[PDB]
């Protein structure tokens, strides 16, 4: 398993925990991008694995570094491969704004 | 990037 500052993190992630994940990020910056092949689960993916995105969340990863040039679950898609896969235009502009690698 | 597992 990964590291139980890792599970910590994303569980208050998922939880929509802002102000302590905020605080852990500060703390322990480099967690932000861990992700866990196979399955690809990170931080990230616990924003973006859900139907509706909590964009306050994912500003919050972005403010503390989070790329998006790494898959975020276990078809191994990119954050824009899923938005492509979703047809979700909201996603595909927030993930342009903030330069998203775009896959060919 | 991958995690230390």
């Amino acid at each position: 398993i990964a590291s139980a500052e890792l599970r910590e993190l994303m569980k208050a992630v998922s939880e929509g925990h802002y102000e302590t994940v905020n605080t852990i990020l500060d703390k322990d910056p480099e967690l932000v991008n861990q992700y866990a092949p196979p399955t690809y689960d990170s931080p990230l993916a616990r924003v973006l694995n859900k139907k509706h995105i909590d964009y306050k969340m994912l500003d919050i990863l972005v403010k503390h570094h989070v790329d998006f040039d790494y898959p975020i679950n276990y078809h191994k898609e990119t954050p824009i491969e899923l938005a492509c896969k979703n047809q979700d235009l909201q996603l595909f502009k927030y993930l342009v704004q903030h330069n998203a690698p775009i896959s060919e | 990037v991958d995690a230390v597992n």
